[PDB]
């Protein structure tokens, strides 16, 4: 969260929070209701976001669903859709927190290594999350879509 | 370049206690300044730069009290445990008023780092001898694996009240007897001596 | 390290469920209280040294401890004592800003009583001193922010005790 | 404000069988904060400070320092 | 590093006079373009790897430089080339967000030309490659923001040349 | 750290005797089995990642541990788990090459149970995982070498218990 | 080479070459005939090793040559076989050298970075080189195959 | 670290009084004895190697301790043992010069017990060795100085035991 | 560091071609001479102290250089001079074994001129001394081996000059 | 407390398997050796007093330990020392009869270190004494039984040290 990041930096430099950091958390506090509303609509539409974004991802990357691909067969495809659902959940967490700290702490620290042990391609995971971003942005209002899409953008950038 | 990759990885192993592939999103270190360049040619600077970094902060400053930060810092950079309460106090001043960057900078800049490890050596597990409590403390620090405990092996060095009171020791006792007895006795080079009580 | 928001989302993350309405309610409550938290932190940042000075005078001065042989006597020991009070006040404002006492347990109260026992510092007198700090800081930040500062100051006292 | 420096470190303390050229003659980028502390340490070690340059930063800047 | 605001304030500070009316106008202009800067940064952060991949393919691949003896041949040299391009793109976005090229000067260009010359890096090839990056990133962010982006990419080109 | 030869000569040194005929026996036996050890080490060095991959799939995946709230859940903890398995396999190949389990005790199993208990890692689940590794690595190296790998994988299991 | 690696270690510890190290240098030089013979076999059969092993790789991993994959199209597949050709060349160099430092110096330092930039699957490259090793077993006698196999083993192990 | 003078003034400092006439008498006594201390230090500093040699020969040699598997066997351990004996003699003469045993407790005997237990050093054998050192050094410095070196050697013995 | 095999394969790598029969011939030639290189290395390893001693006596000793004020005067300076001669001979034997001058060029010669000029060490005298070393080592190893060594000694001389 | 049989069945119980054929082979081996154990116990039980007497005479007598101020001086302490030696011999033969050292670790060596450190007993002297006991008891029971009594005596020595 923004509050914990400000406290962490202040603790590292052994000084009380500067008025700039205090103003930063104050403005974040003010926009908290909008953040919660964005997370609420995302979780309300979580099922269709995952479903149709996954279909777009398969079209974008046919090799994934081709024989020999990581998500070959209905069982493997089901688990990949589960991963997409997990990342949507992390994105809602991050929007509520106001920082990418929860997303990083839960599903971006060692993401490369976990996927290489699994055998799964990280860039293809990024493409799937891009599809989720498109669906979520369509569901959201223009102002709301900019914020939530930015969180999706961080996730895909880390995947790359 | 083969050796340079080995030494870069070794600096990770000593400073962060493990290879950093887990616990980092992306590799957040540009070793190019150290490699075929003079920007961080000083490993005395590459180790310090890693120490300043967020990863060290998240791993060893964020989760522990400053006392444990000091013990871990001397393990990670100087290869030993805090020598005595003097270093505990100095580094606590620095951690109190200037933070992690200054504390790591102080450890690496210290004449101990330079004398033992030097400009061009990744710091290594040192087996100290001369400082008296340092060796047992150092073994206790190094035997622990990472994140084993929340306890501070070297909490602080306790002062001790000596059991044997001096002015009972043989030499002073002779001297105290002499000064007392000679004072009560007659005094050389004085006109009046029978008057004094 | 955790805060109110991080604790709520982590609690939901363990389940793996998306944020439900009760979790949203807890987050809303923290957002509602956040503005006064920010104001209180700005206030005691301004008066940090003065708060320490007032508390030290209130309980730690003109007493045997600062008189010879009392452990606050000696100029070094006086500097160390006021440094510890600075530490406690700064971590108290961290905990108040976060809305969680995890910082206190993680960075203050772990291995603190043992070090104080080894040093010879009186844990009781430190607890009294930070209680005086609690009074002064509560007056400066106001009553409700004073309640919030108080719970974390009491947390520090309990860890020392 | 990294300072590019060129310096020598002759050492009479010991005669070294292992490589010493690397430490003896070197050029390093020292930040502005570190330079005074390092300057004092190398000057105490008695090595000759051959060259200094302000690799990063500007010769004088009131605010906006690196 | 100096922001546009930082540089303007620094000039006023050197004079010792308060912010001039022209200084206020400069600050207003930077604030006017700031939101566009934020949007462009978000866009190329998401597509950073793709931008580098496209530029490398456009000019650096299936050419003599990647063929043996051309300085991009060998696995380590290819990895160094691609990470240099991502370095250039990342510092370019820092400069675009800042509204000033000070970051490029202090953290990028210094010693870069001399070290490239010593290594044998083909500076002309790198300049053409980052020009290709400029084209790709301009398409992604938009013409207006791309035109602003180009001045900093060209600044990198001039320093390299 | 020790090996078979170092252990034999160290025992003889402790008893202050030149190498016995029985000590010479142990040395000969190690030399007879040594080339087999070297070949096995080459095999699992090549397939180290694959062995970890199979073992993770065969006992640690699609289970309550990797589902939320089961410790292996979270990408951090998954990376840590697979890294620990690579540690165990690498130290097992060290022990097999040396012909002595002293490496395992001195560098792996000292404090490992204590750390795992503090972390919350399931010692039972790690033991199951490395037994799965034992099966996979036995298949790759062969039966004879697989026996040798087993007497060190089981050693690690017993230490974890 | 063995000679240069021995010299490097002796250089680090500041010692003239030990008598045993001198023996190893002498032995490697003498068996250089066998080394050159093995390398000559591999360069004689560069065409079939790459061609057959690459076809085995494509069959084992259909997703790489599938549409929306890294190797789709004859142009891309030609480049893929070119990469396998490069690695076989490095292996012959390593056999001649008697050490893997030429192989590492040329084509295993940063393969993950390069191939991820290209989008190529690193495990798939490893499986292709495994196919080259299996093809090599038939071409080389059992005693000879073990010697070349170790260099192939290092390449695949670094790749994964 | 403390001296006889430093101890006297520190005691008076704890009470908060300027040096009393009784404190002055203690200080005067130490000054009267200082020359004798300096002489004794000059003697054993010259004969430090001889003192260690004689003590080792009298108690530590031609026994199982310095034959295979005895903790003094192996040249590394023999060097360490004689080095520890010179450590003890050097700090003992520091304490004799100071006229205070605070040196020994602060430096020599802080965890020395624990180190020797860890290392496997026989505490009893070390105590015997420094007892032999005490006999030799007492003979060298004379009876009155020897009973001063004796108390510090026995203090070290008690700390070890 | 580079050697004959590394140079041959490196040239082929720049060519982008597999090992040609001409390249194999070059490797065969190096193998042919490797036998003599090994025994020459053994000889001067055993006699290295004698070689340095003889060269120092031949040119360096009984001169104003080792007389006061000559820069070789002072025991530290003399030790450094013979240390440098040991360095040169050891690197020469490394280059002779490798069959390539890369080790000299990179590990030794670069920066040596700057350090020597800065310190005031006479490069002319060093060149003369290593020339004397070359003559002595040629006598010990033999004529054919002396041809092999002398080129590397001359290479070092040119670098110093 | 455990036996060889109890240890075998407890290991099988931990795995949750009925006694395997390998477990049966261990049990059968212990049964085969039981008669030899019973014989050896019958021997040393009869000679327990003699074993203690000889060991005390060989190592503990006519030394400073049993002369004024030596920890064995005073009849109370002499009785305690010989009582501890009979303790060690009695538990050693219990462990020999059982075929398991769990008896020694559970009973003999639980805090025995700490008690002796508190009491001031010299650990090294006790270890020497029980070493002498080991020599005497090995001679009485014979070579094969002696090497069984020997391991248990050495286990006690290691616990003390
Ligand atoms: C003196 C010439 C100037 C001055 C001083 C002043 N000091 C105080 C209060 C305290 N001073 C001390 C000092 C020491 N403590 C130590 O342990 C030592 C070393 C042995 C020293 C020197 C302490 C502890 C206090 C706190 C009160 C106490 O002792 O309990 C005051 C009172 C401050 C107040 O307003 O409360 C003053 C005024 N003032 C001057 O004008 C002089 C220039
Ligand atoms: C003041 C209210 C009381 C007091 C304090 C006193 N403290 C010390 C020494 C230390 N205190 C700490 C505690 C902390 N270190 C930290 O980093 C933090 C925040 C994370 C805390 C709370 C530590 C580590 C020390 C020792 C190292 C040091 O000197 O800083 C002393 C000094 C004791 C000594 O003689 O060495 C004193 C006097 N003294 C009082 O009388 C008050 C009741
Ligand atoms: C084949 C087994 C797999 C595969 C690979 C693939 N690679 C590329 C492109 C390149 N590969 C290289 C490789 C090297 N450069 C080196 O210096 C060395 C060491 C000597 C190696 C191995 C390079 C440089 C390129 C870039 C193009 C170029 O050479 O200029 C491609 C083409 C990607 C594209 O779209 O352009 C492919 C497909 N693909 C597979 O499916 C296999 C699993
Ligand atoms: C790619 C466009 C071209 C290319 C590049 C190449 N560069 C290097 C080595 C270095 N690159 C840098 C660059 C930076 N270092 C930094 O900290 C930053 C941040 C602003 C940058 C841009 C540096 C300093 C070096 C030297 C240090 C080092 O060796 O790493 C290499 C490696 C050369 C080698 O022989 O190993 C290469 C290949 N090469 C090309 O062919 C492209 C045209
Ligand atoms: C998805 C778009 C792509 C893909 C994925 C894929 N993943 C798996 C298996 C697993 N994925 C995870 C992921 C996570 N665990 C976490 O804790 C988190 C953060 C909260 C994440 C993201 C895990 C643990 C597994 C292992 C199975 C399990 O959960 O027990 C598979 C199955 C792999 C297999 O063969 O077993 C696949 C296929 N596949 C694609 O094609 C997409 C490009
Ligand atoms: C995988 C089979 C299981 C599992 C593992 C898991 N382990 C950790 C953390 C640590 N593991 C170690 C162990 C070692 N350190 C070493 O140096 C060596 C070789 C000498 C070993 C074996 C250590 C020290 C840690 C802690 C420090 C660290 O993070 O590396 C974790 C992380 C726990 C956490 O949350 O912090 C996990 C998850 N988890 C499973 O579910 C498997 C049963
Ligand atoms: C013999 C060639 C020369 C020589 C030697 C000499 N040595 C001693 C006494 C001791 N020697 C040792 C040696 C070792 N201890 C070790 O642990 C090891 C490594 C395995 C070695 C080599 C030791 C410990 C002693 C001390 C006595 C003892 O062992 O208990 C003596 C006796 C000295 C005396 O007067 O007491 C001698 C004479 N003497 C010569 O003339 C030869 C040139
Ligand atoms: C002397 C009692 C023993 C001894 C010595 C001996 N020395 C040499 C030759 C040289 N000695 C020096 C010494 C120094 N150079 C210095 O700068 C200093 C410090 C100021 C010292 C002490 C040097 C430089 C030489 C070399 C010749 C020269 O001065 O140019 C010799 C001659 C060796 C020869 O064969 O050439 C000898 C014999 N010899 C003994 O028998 C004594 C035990
Ligand atoms: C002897 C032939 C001449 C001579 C030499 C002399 N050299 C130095 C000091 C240095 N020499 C070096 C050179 C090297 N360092 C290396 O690591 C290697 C191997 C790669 C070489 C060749 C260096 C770095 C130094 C300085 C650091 C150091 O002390 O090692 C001195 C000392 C100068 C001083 O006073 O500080 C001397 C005297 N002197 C002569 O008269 C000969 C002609
Ligand atoms: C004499 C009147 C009778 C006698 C005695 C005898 N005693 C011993 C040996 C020892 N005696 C002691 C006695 C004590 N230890 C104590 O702490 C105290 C209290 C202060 C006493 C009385 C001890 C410890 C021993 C052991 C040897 C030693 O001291 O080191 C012997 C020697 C036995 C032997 O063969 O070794 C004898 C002969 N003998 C007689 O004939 C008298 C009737």
């Amino acid at each position: 969260s923004v509050v914990t990041k400000s406290i962490v930096n202040a603790d590292a430099e052994a000084r009380y929070l500067s008025p700039g950091e205090l103003d930063r958390i104050k403005n974040f506090v003010s926009t908290g209701e909008r953040r919660l509303r964005i997370a609420q609509t995302l979780t309300e539409n979580r099922e269709r976001i995952v479903k149709q974004a996954g279909d777009q991802l398969f079209q974008k990357r046919p090799d994934v669903v081709s024989p020999g691909g990581n998500a070959y067969g209905e069982e493997m495809t089901a688990t990949c859709l589960r991963d997409l659902d997990y990342y949507l959940r992390l994105v809602t967490y991050g929007i509520v927190a106001g920082d990418v700290t929860p997303i990083e702490e839960i599903g971006l620290v060692g993401v490369r290594e976990m996927y290489n042990s699994l055998g799964t391609p990280i860039p293809a995971v990024a493409e799937g999350i891009r599809a989720m971003k498109n669906v979520a942005c369509s569901l959201l209002s223009a102002e709301d879509a900019a914020e939530a899409g930015s969180y999706f953008d961080f996730v895909i950038g880390a995947m790359q | 370049k083969q050796n340079l990759q080995l030494v870069i990885q070794a600096a990770y192993r000593q400073v962060f206690e493990r290879d950093v592939a887990p616990y980092i999103v992306r590799d957040e270190f540009t070793a190019l300044e150290s490699k075929l360049s003079n920007g961080e040619i000083t490993l005395k600077e590459f180790i310090e730069a890693l120490g300043c970094s967020e990863l060290y902060q998240k791993e060893f400053y964020t989760p522990y009290p400053n006392t444990k930060v000091i013990e871990l810092g001397t393990k990670h950079f100087l290869g030993r445990a805090p020598l005595d309460q003097a270093e505990i106090r100095r580094y606590n001043q620095i951690l109190a008023t200037q933070g992690l960057k200054a504390f790591v900078q102080a450890l690496v800049s210290s004449a101990e780092y330079a004398q033992a490890f030097g400009e061009d050596t990744v710091p290594y597990r040192r087996f100290p001898t001369l400082p008296a409590a340092n060796f047992p403390n150092t073994e206790k620090l190094h035997n622990q694996l990472t994140k084993q405990s929340d306890a501070i092996v070297v909490p602080s060095f306790a002062p001790v009240k000596p059991r044997l009171d001096n002015t009972k020791l043989p030499l002073l006792s002779r001297a105290i007897a002499e000064q007392e007895a000679k004072a009560r006795q007659a005094d050389p080079s004085k006109p009046r001596f029978i008057e004094l009580g | 390290m955790q805060d109110a928001i991080t604790a709520v989302i982590n609690a939901s993350d363990v389940q793996g469920k998306y944020l439900d309405t009760a979790a949203m309610e807890k987050l809303k409550a923290y957002f509602a209280t956040g503005e006064l938290r920010v104001r209180a932190a700005s206030v005691i940042s301004a008066n940090a040294a003065n708060i320490v000075k007032e508390a030290v005078a209130k309980s730690l001065l003109y007493s045997d401890i600062t008189r010879p042989g009392g452990n606050m006597y000696t100029t070094r020991r006086y500097a160390a004592c006021i440094r510890d009070l600075d530490y406690y006040l700064r971590y108290a404002t961290y905990a108040m800003l976060a809305g969680d006492p995890s910082i206190l347990d993680e960075r203050v109260l772990n291995g603190l009583k043992e070090t104080y026992n080894s040093l010879g510092v009186p844990i009781a007198a430190t607890v009294q001193a930070i209680q005086a700090m609690k009074e002064v800081t509560a007056s400066l930040v106001g009553a409700d922010a004073g309640k919030e500062m108080g719970i974390y100051f009491d947390y520090i006292c309990s860890g020392l005790s | 404000r990294m300072f590019k420096i060129t310096a020598c470190v002759p050492s009479q303390t010991r005669i070294r069988t292992q490589r010493e050229l690397q430490n003896t003659y070197f050029t390093k980028l020292v930040p502005y904060e570190n330079w005074f502390r390092e300057q004092q340490r190398i000057q105490k070690m008695g090595g000759k400070i051959v060259k200094v340059e302000l690799f990063t930063g500007k010769p004088g800047v009131n605010t906006g320092l690196a």
